[PDB]
């Protein structure tokens, strides 16, 4: 047995050459506190990434779904926390996601505690809203003290809908779990998918036919303040170390004042709102019809984009269904994806 | 009394070599008129120009001469 | 020959420039210099076949600077690269051509190659050259005649004229081929060790042993590895390999012990097949094929002890297969050159930690041992993490005004003392002590001078390690300093850098020096390099301080000194105070204790 050096010198430099949509909807966010989340597993440090992306999704949640609540839950060391019950004010959440992220990420997590937990909370939860949870699940193994299977089956009945994400594993409970509760369970490709399955799951829930309907009572108090500069007053502290009301919301049964809304009550258990609070999700109620694709300038004599008055520098056009007006990719993917109304069909 | 010069300030090592140069008599001449403070000397303004040679050559003489090496 | 208004020198009516420059990321100058883009898409392959082909002379983060010489040339010849070969890829790197002056340069220097080889059969040295001709030229001075003992023509040339000849063979412009057969020689037997399965090779490490053994053929030379990359490792690999008997020299018995127990450790020998002839300690050289010793012991000019004289003896008769050389910067000293002399080895292979050394005799080491045959680059070691990462730092201590109105006045050897002496770099020191040992951190202190030495370590209640300080309490203090948690800082003399084994420690304070030299700082360096039990590169945990007096001659000595590091890439930071020194309880607090020492400085006399 010669040694590799007998064949000669490397001369490495040789090598070179020359539907029915569910309104109002109660989310807990399931997210690990287990060793795999101090990974490096993209780019930035995982626990990091998975908290900063969750503060935008956590915004966007009630900026798309202002009726909507939301609740955290971290689960390590076979323990499973509620970071922040289910409530109406991100920047409470986001607070706890920015503390979170010194968190010790020590342990190993558990499905069975954070679901439970979950569903110790959202079986309380009326019948008209949907009751879900987006469980961000990062090291596959997951110790449990009871069959899962159970569970599911409680989930089922309970109508809680559960969606998972993996990162970087593709587990067999959390794919029946999913399906079975008719979820969906996803795996992190990359960041863009990360951020796309947010972004996605921001939508509300299509309803399934085993879904059923319900009206709900709801307050719509008007904000009031004092007369002129402190003059017929009425001294009170935020209903939210609270601080005095020089003007705020009301309610006809708790007469609380209230700085920030939309909120539930907090005597009466009833959700108080702003008109425009609802006209924010009518857009769900409005899918805008989809502008037919002309990407070749098809002798339209229209040099100018409708939408921006802007020449149109390439070969992708959009023209309406209804109004005909012809608008730019831009236009198009900014009026679908932000304005939801063609410019021309509001005339 | 009143007299004529420049005041010098400088950390006290500079100052005892400026102390050092005139007690030396290195530049031939009590050019250090009164001692101000550790760190302040009143001096002729006629030998400064030396003086600050001599600081110069000072640090030269404590330094390594680089040139191109 | 050609410059400008500016002192630099210009090149244009040298050398133009290629089409495509901007893709190649190398520059040729006609005095033999040459620069490579470090951040270069194909650096990878330039930095390899610069290595092959120059002498590297700076390796800084952004551009590389390296030099050819005969040597290097000699050695990219050694590995086979023809004139053409390395004319053409150098061409296609460098994006400004090749002046014909380097080219021209690099056709004597390659065609003067292969002609001439030396060789050793039956105890007898014989010149041997594939042409007949070439010896009637290469004989027409007497030198060569009396050096001459009274196709492949060959003589037989006297031992002791052999260090002579060669030196004179490379001015003479016919280098002697050294590449041993150690595979198809019947003559010397062979020894029976192998590498157990153990030792792991590092890449750096594996491309040091192949540019070595670039054929079936050993090639002499040197090969510079720092001590933490394990050039121990790489010496008994090369034993292995040429799995001929081996003679290893060593710098001290310290050394010795060291390379005893690493063969044991990285090879299947066992402990009588190794023998470390030494006056301190006996192992029936005769009695094994494996050898280690010293240049005090072979190299030694007065009258030899009748007992070692039979090994010398037995040593003499039989010729080494390997004869391998530790801190070969001391070898070009008068007395351990004879060694070369004194040992018959068909293949000599020299390492070093610091191939740098103040005398001009430096360059000696190409005819004696031969080229450098690998030269690893530090800081692609700590990329690579082999390596901790040194964050060095120079502290400027301003010197007292007392001690300066001395120091000034006093010219002779004495200022050495009193700049070495003085409340700010004494206040510094037990400041960045105090510091880490609070901060958990490992501590070495050197210093040259054992009365500055003495006083510190004393006012300081810490334990000192210098020349007369017996073996035993000498290693008692270090296994202390190694596992008690109480202590956790040595002051070492001189000692602890020429030649030992010293724990590793975090963190190191240099507060004297012997000088400007090189060679003294980097092996005090290398004391620190070592990875520790969990560090990463990143984490900048290794620390490396020198405490050097303002407005003295040690800031001349300093800047003198750190020119090798400097030239490695290594930064030292400037650091004229340290935040909390103000407030830290530390002595010399009042003038009087400065007095005080100052007047038993003075009582030095
Ligand atoms: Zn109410
Ligand atoms: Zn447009
Ligand atoms: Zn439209």
């Amino acid at each position: 047995r010669t040694k590799r050096w007998e064949g000669g010198y490397e001369r490495t430099w040789e090598i070179l050459k020359e539907v029915r949509l569910g309104m109002m909807r109660h989310l807990y966010v399931v997210v690990d506190g287990s060793r795999t989340m101090e990974d490096q597993d993209l780019k930035p440090n995982r626990l990091t990434c998975t908290l900063k992306l969750l503060e935008y999704f956590v915004e966007e949640y009630f900026d798309q779904n202002p009726i909507s609540q939301i609740g955290i839950i971290v689960t390590k060391s076979k323990r499973a926390e509620k970071l922040t019950e289910l409530s109406g004010n991100p920047r409470k959440h986001i607070t706890s996601l920015k503390k979170a992220v010194d968190m010790t990420c020590h342990g190993e997590p558990s499905l069975y505690n954070s679901l439970s937990i979950a569903m110790q909370t959202l079986k309380h939860m009326p019948g008209h809203t949907s009751r879900e949870v987006l469980i961000i699940f990062s090291s596959l193994t997951t110790c449990d003290p009871s069959n899962i299977y159970d569970l599911i089956k409680t989930l089922k009945a309970a109508k809680i809908r559960v969606s998972v994400i993996g990162l970087s594993a593709e587990v067999r409970v959390c794919t029946v779990l999913a399906r079975e509760t008719g979820g969906t369970y996803h795996v992190i490709l990359d960041e863009s998918h990360y951020k796309e399955l947010l972004t996605h799951h921001v939508s509300p829930p299509p309803a399934s036919s085993s879904s059923e309907c319900s009206l709900i009572r709801m307050g719509f108090p008007q904000h009031t303040i004092a007369s002129l500069s402190d003059q017929d007053a009425k001294p009170s502290f935020s209903m939210a170390e609270p601080g005095l009301t020089l003007g705020g919301y009301f309610c006809p049964q708790c007469r609380a004042k209230y700085c920030e809304l939309p909120v539930e009550c907090k005597i009466c258990g009833l959700t108080l709102v702003s008109a425009p609070h609802l006209a924010r999700s009518y857009h769900h109620l409005f899918p805008l019809d989809a502008f037919q694709e002309i990407p070749l300038e098809e002798y339209n004599g229209e040099r100018f984009c409708y939408g921006c008055q802007g020449e149109l520098k390439d070969q992708h056009v959009y023209v309406c269904a209804v109004c005909q007006n012809v608008f730019c990719v831009d236009c198009d993917v900014f009026v679908h994806d932000s304005l939801h109304c063609c410019p021309g069909c509001i005339h | 009394n009143v007299l004529k010069g420049v005041l010098i300030e400088c950390d006290p090592a500079m100052k005892q070599f400026l102390l050092y140069l005139d007690e030396s008599n290195a530049l031939g001449k009590k050019f250090i008129i009164q001692d101000i403070d550790d760190t302040h000397v009143f001096v002729i303004a006629e030998l400064v120009n030396v003086l600050q040679e001599r600081v110069g050559e000072l640090m030269d003489q404590n330094a390594f001469s680089l040139t191109q090496k | 020959t050609k410059v400008d208004e500016y002192g630099a020198k210009d090149y244009r009516l040298q050398m133009p420039l290629k089409d495509d420059h901007t893709s190649r990321p190398l520059w040729v100058a006609p005095d033999g210099h040459i620069f490579l883009e470090a951040f270069s898409p194909v650096y990878k392959y330039a930095q390899d076949f610069l290595v092959a082909i120059a002498e590297p002379v700076c390796r800084p983060t952004h551009v590389h600077e390296y030099k050819l010489t005969a040597y290097s040339l000699y050695a990219a010849v050694s590995v086979g690269l023809q004139t053409s070969d390395i004319t053409e890829y150098l061409r296609k790197l460098s994006k400004t051509g090749v002046p014909d002056g380097i080219m021209q340069f690099i056709k004597l220097c390659t065609v003067s190659y292969g002609k001439v080889k030396l060789v050793l059969k039956h105890n007898r040295y014989f010149v041997e050259s594939c042409h007949p001709d070439v010896i009637q030229h290469l004989l027409q001075d007497p030198v060569i005649r009396e050096c001459r003992l009274r196709q492949t023509v060959s003589f037989e040339v006297k031992q002791e004229m052999i260090e002579e000849l060669q030196k004179r063979c490379i001015h003479l412009e016919y280098p002697l081929l050294a590449e041993y057969d150690f595979r198809n020689d019947s003559v010397n037997p062979d020894i029976n060790i192998d590498l157990k399965p153990t030792a792991v090779l590092r890449p750096y490490q594996e491309k040091s042993l192949r540019k070595m053994f670039g054929n079936g053929r050993a090639r002499s030379g040197v090969i510079v590895l720092p001590c933490g990359a394990g050039k121990s490792l790489v010496g008994v690999t090369a034993a292995c390999t040429v799995r001929k008997r081996c003679l290893v020299l060593g710098n001290s018995a310290v050394s010795v012990e060291q390379w005893k127990a690493q063969f044991k450790m990285w090879s299947t020998i066992d402990d009588s097949q190794i023998c470390r002839f030494t006056s301190d300690a006996k192992d029936k050289p005769i009695g094994c094929s494996v050898a280690i010793s010293t240049y005090s012991m072979l190299g030694h000019t007065t009258k030899r002890s009748w007992e070692a004289e039979r090994v010398m003896e037995w040593l003499k008769t039989q010729e080494w297969g390997l004869m391998i050389l530790d801190e070969v910067h001391t070898i070009p000293a008068k007395m351990f050159r004879r060694v070369l002399t004194i040992v018959q080895a068909h293949c000599k292979l020299g390492l070093t930690a610091t191939l740098v050394r103040e005398d001009d005799k430096i360059v000696d080491l190409n005819f004696l041992i031969g080229p450098k045959l690998y030269e690893a680059n530090w800081m692609e070691l700590q990329n690579n993490g082999y390596i901790a990462k040194v964050q060095c730092a120079e502290v400027w201590c301003p010197m007292s005004p007392e001690f300066y109105r001395e120091y000034v006045a006093i010219k002779t050897k004495k200022r050495i003392l009193l700049y070495t002496m003085n409340p700010n770099k004494f206040r510094a020191c037990q400041f960045l002590i105090k510091f880490h040992e609070r901060r958990n951190d490992k501590i070495i202190v050197f210093a040259d001078n054992v009365f500055a030495l003495k006083e510190y370590a004393i006012r300081l209640n810490k334990p000192y390690i210098y020349g007369p300080t017996s073996q035993g309490e000498r290693m008692q203090i270090l296994q202390n300093f190694k596992h008690n948690p109480k202590i956790n800082t040595i002051f070492i003399s001189k000692v602890g850098d020429t030649s030992f084994d010293l724990p590793e420690a975090n963190v190191l304070i240099q507060i004297s020096s012997h000088g400007g030299s090189r060679r003294q700082e980097a092996q005090r360096l290398g004391r620190v390099l070592r990875a520790k039990k969990g560090m990463v590169a990143e984490e900048y945990n290794a620390f490396f301080y020198s405490l050097v007096s303002q407005d003295t001659q040690e800031m001349a000595y300093s800047t003198k000194r750190q020119r090798f590091l400097v030239d490695q890439g290594y930064s030292f930071k400037v650091i004229t105070k340290l935040a909390g020194m103000e407030e830290e309880d530390l002595a010399f607090s009042t003038k009087e204790e400065q007095q005080q020492l100052l007047q038993k400085v003075l009582a030095a006399t």
